[PDB]
């Protein structure tokens, strides 16, 4: 996951961070929080959060058995629904 | 209130789908024609939303086949033991059932012309074996009981019921074929498309059928007693061998003309599987015609004489 | 470009190797060419991935594949050249689709899972 | 063949009177003509 | 009821897992409903192929002519899963079935079972699990189970 | 125009055979056995009925030379050639002109 | 082409875009201008901890089986 702060154009434009295994399919925003807060899903079977300014992984979400494909998060931040090829949608609580 | 009416059906097809046969479940068996002739009315005449009523028979139809299947299982599990030979000389269900009614019917030269009549699909030779297992095997001693009479006579009427209905499904597939599978109808013809998509369910299953497979169908059950090798050597016979598009050529050619038409059968299906209801086009199963023509041509005109 | 519709599709160093493996399967008996086979193979549910042609026409009778491939939750690609995935599968008679099945004996089942793995990442 | 394959089905178990049977319908061949033989015993088998 | 999940299910678990043939057995059930009914004795082919002629793989063979209502064919699989495992116990209990309806003497079937005192397999770990079945003669728990 | 034969005929004399084999109680021929015990002389006197017609001549065709090749064989393997055998009788349904 | 299209519809709505964007862009900085003046280490750092706490301690509560192939796209309503 590039994560690119724009208002810094010369200088730490990149931030890098080490998703999942296979590629990345869906990154999202905690929304009302104000950012401050990411959650990201691909083709591993992990979806993992991330904060606005360490970028670094808090924990790994286990619960799909297969593909992630896609992912979104509640505006309130408290819930999670997402879908792959399971062919299943899923929550968080 | 069609769409009321057939998802419940088809939960009842699920329901005695599921049932094993040789457990009878006949009060619950007794509530499906009820039903049959809830989908015959809502079939015949209404002739309205077609395009929502397609995905639904191709839902329903498989379920009606092992539906059928599982009454013939059940049924030569009632005849067991009297005249076991039946369903091996017997193919069909539908001649199955008939046949047996007209020997349970016990109203001989009259019987000789009344399977023959009642029955109709019965080949000379298909009753000559026939008679002989009544003479070798038939008991024609009074059944075991005659609540097993009226109990074969009910698996009778909802298996010939049954059969109606899916060949009145064959024959509004067979009416809308045309815009169903435009391919198909211009390579072979509206009945036999209308057989193979009828037996292969789904245009998009008939699609999911190799191109190996779909010779067969329609194929009479193959019996050991019967004879088969023919002078053009096809093995399979089905449905597409008696189309003119094979049965117009010479006799050495109907192999390969049953290979080739069924490739470009299964190919043409899988055109009409691809494309939308609403814009199709016949030219790709018009070029493949003109192809089999050529190779008709081609296999049917001999090499030219060699320089001694 | 070889259609608008067909996706996905690999590029050139990808396509060397499905290739490889192609040609590599076939020498093991593990392959199965052709459209018909390759339906086949979807339907007993054996085939690891499925290899298509981008080239070829018309489209469709390929693109009656990928509908089945996401039915039975199986990676596919198409290579550019069905001369060249033929050729691969030996056979000079050029080949649309061909299918990589499944062995538990089989010596290149890493390769098998490197490769399809690689499929996956292209779906999407 | 019908009736000759169940008057054999009286003798033998069916899968040897289905091959008798099956062995009598064949593809009979002369210097270039062909035809098939669904009618009449092949005297040349030897079960004939 | 719903078996395209179970479908999906059942190929991954066979791409991660080949060789278990509890696999194939639901895989066989599957099939068994008869949705499609098109690939069947290929599946059973296959099943005994990866599964190598298992005792779980050839009693779901009988099972599936069970509900095809073929006692011979069916009759003939669970003997070969009576050669094959003996312990195994809902083999008994789809034979005592089969003999039921088919109406074979089944006396040397029982002969062969007090000789087997068979504890295996879901339908009979159930039967021990019923708790009313708990200590009793293995007899009249098949009894019971019929 | 179908076969010649009418049910009514057939009926009568099948019913004439079928009436014969009870009234002589006799016990229809078996599929002959994965083991049985004349099997292999059977084989022997089928062999050598067939080479009945080649010890004479000194010189063979080709075809005479396919068909004792086979009968050659078939002294060499008794076991794979009686297994062809019965694998014929129950399976194949078509053959070759 | 560089530059080459005049997109007469286009002008009417990119104003009503700098518009859009430039209020939206003022008020949201001034947000952020009210934030950064009035948050401090202890409840920001605690806070913003207790949240990544939360979202690590998450699991799967349920799923729901919905078409025969894969659900290729999953979106929360406003709300």
């Amino acid at each position: 996951i590039n994560v690119w702060d724009i208002r810094k154009r010369d200088e730490g434009q990149l931030n890098q961070i080490l998703a999942h295994r296979n590629i990345v399919t869906q990154v999202r925003f905690s929304k009302e929080d104000g950012g401050k807060k990411l959650v990201s899903c691909g083709y591993d079977n992990l979806i993992n959060v991330y904060s606005s300014d360490t970028w670094l992984k808090m924990g790994s979400l286990a619960g799909h058995t297969d593909k992630i494909i896609s992912l979104d998060i509640s505006n309130n931040s408290h819930f999670l629904v997402s879908g792959g090829w399971d062919r299943s949608i899923k929550l968080w609580n | 209130n069609p769409f009321e009416i057939l998802p419940e059906s088809i939960e009842l097809f699920r329901t005695l789908a599921l049932i094993s046969p040789d457990r009878l479940s006949l009060s619950e068996t007794a509530q499906i024609l009820p039903k049959i002739v809830d989908l015959k009315r809502i079939l015949q005449q209404q002739e309205i939303d077609f395009i929502k009523l397609l995905p639904f028979f191709n839902e329903i139809i498989p379920l009606i086949k092992s539906n059928i299947k599982l009454m013939h299982n059940f049924l030569i599990s009632l005849y067991s033991r009297r005249f076991p030979e039946l369903s091996s000389l017997i193919p069909s269900p539908l001649q199955y059932s008939k046949v047996i009614s007209i020997l349970e019917n016990e109203n001989e030269s009259d019987e000789l012309f009344f399977h023959l009549e009642n029955k109709a699909k019965l080949t000379r030779e298909q009753i000559l074996v026939l008679t002989m297992s009544m003479k070798t095997s038939f008991k024609n001693k009074e059944p075991l009981d005659i609540k097993t009479r009226t109990q074969i006579l009910e698996a009778n009427s909802i298996l010939e019921n049954l059969w109606k209905l899916q060949e009145d499904i064959g024959q509004y597939i067979a009416s809308k074929i045309s815009i169903i599978a435009p391919n198909v109808c211009f390579l072979v013809g509206p009945e036999i498309a209308a057989q193979l998509i009828a037996h292969a369910g789904g245009v998009l299953e008939f699609s999911r059928i190799p191109s190996c497979n779909i010779a067969s169908i329609g194929k009479n059950k193959h019996l050991s007693h019967e004879l088969h090798t023919l002078e053009s050597g096809v093995r399979q016979e089905g449905y597409l061998f008696a189309s003119d598009m094979i049965q117009k050529f010479p006799v050495s050619v109907h192999k390969q003309m049953l290979r080739m038409l069924c490739a470009k059968v299964s190919l043409a299906a899988r055109v009409d599987a691809g494309q939308k209801n609403g814009d199709r086009n016949t030219v790709l199963a018009h070029k493949w015609k003109a192809e089999l023509s050529k190779k008709a041509r081609k296999l049917s005109e001999a090499p030219s004489i060699s320089e001694t | 470009a070889p259609n608008p519709k067909a996706f996905p599709l690999a590029d050139a160093a990808l396509t060397q190797q499905i290739l490889d493996v192609v040609q590599q399967a076939a020498n093991l008996r593990q392959l199965k060419k052709g459209a018909n086979e390759a339906t086949k193979t979807l339907n007993r549910g054996i085939s690891e991935f499925i290899i298509m042609a981008a080239d070829c026409e018309p489209i469709e009778i390929l693109l009656h594949l990928p509908l089945l491939c996401e039915d039975k939750n199986v990676p596919y690609v198409f290579v550019p050249s069905r001369v060249a995935l033929g050729r691969a599968c030996g056979v000079s008679r050029p080949v649309i689709a061909a299918s990589i099945t499944t062995n538990d004996a089989s010596a290149i089942k890493t390769q098998i899972y490197a490769v399809k793995d690689k499929i996956e990442t292209l779906l999407i | 063949f019908t009736l000759l394959n169940r008057l054999l089905r009286l003798i033998v178990d069916p899968n040897i009177a289905d091959y008798i049977t099956a062995k009598n319908n064949v593809v009979i061949n002369f210097k270039d003509m062909s035809h098939v033989n669904k009618y009449g015993l092949i005297r040349g088998l030897k079960f004939a | 009821g719903n078996l395209d999940q179970a479908e999906l299910l059942v190929t991954q678990a066979l791409q991660k897992f080949p060789s278990n043939a509890l696999l194939w057995v639901e895989q066989i059930k599957l099939f068994k409903h008869g949705n499609k009914s098109s690939l069947k004795k290929t599946i059973f082919q296959d099943a005994l192929r990866r599964t190598q002629n298992d005792h779980r793989v050839l009693l779901e063979i009988g099972v599936s002519f069970y509900a095809e209502a073929q006692y011979e064919t069916s009759l003939k699989w669970l003997e070969r899963a009576l050669k094959k495992c003996s312990r195994y116990g809902d083999t008994w209990v789809w034979l005592f079935r089969t003999y039921a309806r088919l109406g074979k003497d089944t006396v040397d079937l029982y002969n062969m079972f007090d000789q087997c005192e068979p504890t295996y397999g879901p339908e009979w770990i159930a039967a021990s699990k019923n708790v009313k079945m708990q200590y009793c003669t293995p007899r009249e728990i098949l009894l019971r189970l019929m | 125009n179908g076969p010649e034969i009418t049910p009514e005929e057939a009926t009568t004399i099948f019913s004439v055979m079928v009436e014969w084999l009870e009234s002589r109680s006799f016990s229809p021929i078996p599929f002959p056995p994965l083991t049985y015990k004349n099997d292999t002389k059977i084989l022997v006197l089928a062999l050598e009925d067939l080479k009945d017609v080649y010890a004479s001549k000194v010189r063979l065709n080709a075809s005479e030379r396919e068909e004792l090749a086979l009968i050659e064989e078939a002294y060499d393997n008794p076991h794979d050639t009686l297994n062809r055998i019965k694998k014929y009788l129950l399976t194949q349904r078509v053959f070759k002109p | 082409d560089f530059f080459t299209p005049a997109t007469s519809e286009l002008i009417f709505a990119r104003r009503f875009l700098i518009n859009y964007s430039l209020e939206r862009s003022r008020k949201r900085l001034q947000k952020e201008m009210e934030r950064h003046q009035k948050f401090n280490t202890r409840q920001e750092l605690l806070s913003r901890r207790t949240e990544l706490q939360r979202m690590a301690n998450l699991e799967l509560a349920g799923s729901q089986l919905v078409s025969t192939k894969p659900i290729s796209a999953v979106s929360l309503s406003t709300d």
